[PDB]
């Protein structure tokens, strides 16, 4: 789980937590309006020192479309079952040690991506 | 054309012909980035292991 931001209703401006003493419960406030609104996700601020982030999320379809990008038959896709399909490694720094290819889909409509 | 430059000098055939025609393009340096580049023509185009099969330019 993650947390994102929340913007006011009225100022629309950052929103800082609040616990409130009273009911004992969570609250955000505003720094400038005087907005409240009860609190549903019970987490503030969460740190990943591993990093463990899904390459594939970054991945889009439209890498398929690339003249000098590698391409192979021995690697179908699955929802359409394409044959061309691309891979190519995490292309991101901080690669922590891995040179794990991420296939993709070579063909209209379909985008899908998959590792194996 | 090979045929029609190899007769220039004579008649009027020029490189601006060449460009105009739609055979060659300027790719700069920051764009021979992204283009599949080829070094001969013949040679690694016939047909072997497939290693890209896409190339879009050639060098002279
Ligand atoms: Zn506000
Ligand atoms: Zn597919």
């Amino acid at each position: 789980g993650f947390v994102g931001i929340r913007f006011c209703q009225e100022c629309n401006n950052m929103l800082y937590p609040k616990e409130d003493k009273e009911n004992r419960i969570l609250l955000y406030a505003c720094r400038n309006c005087d907005y409240q609104q009860e609190a549903d996700n019970s987490c503030i601020y969460v740190n990943k020192i591993t990093h463990e982030v899904d390459e594939l999320t970054q991945i889009i379809a439209d890498v398929s479309q690339d003249p000098t990008l590698p391409r192979t038959e021995d690697h179908p896709c699955q929802k359409c079952g394409h044959k061309e399909a691309v891979f190519f490694q995490s292309h991101s720094a901080r690669a922590e040690d891995a040179m794990r290819l991420y296939y993709v889909c070579t063909a209209p409509h379909c985008g899908h991506r998959w590792t194996e | 054309h090979i045929d029609q430059l190899k007769e220039r000098e004579y008649n009027n055939y020029s490189w601006q012909d060449l460009v105009a025609s739609g055979v060659v393009e300027y790719i700069d340096t920051l764009e021979e980035e992204t283009v599949m580049l080829a070094m001969t023509p013949d040679d690694l185009q016939e047909k072997e292991v497939a290693y890209c099969s896409t190339y879009t330019h050639c060098e002279i």
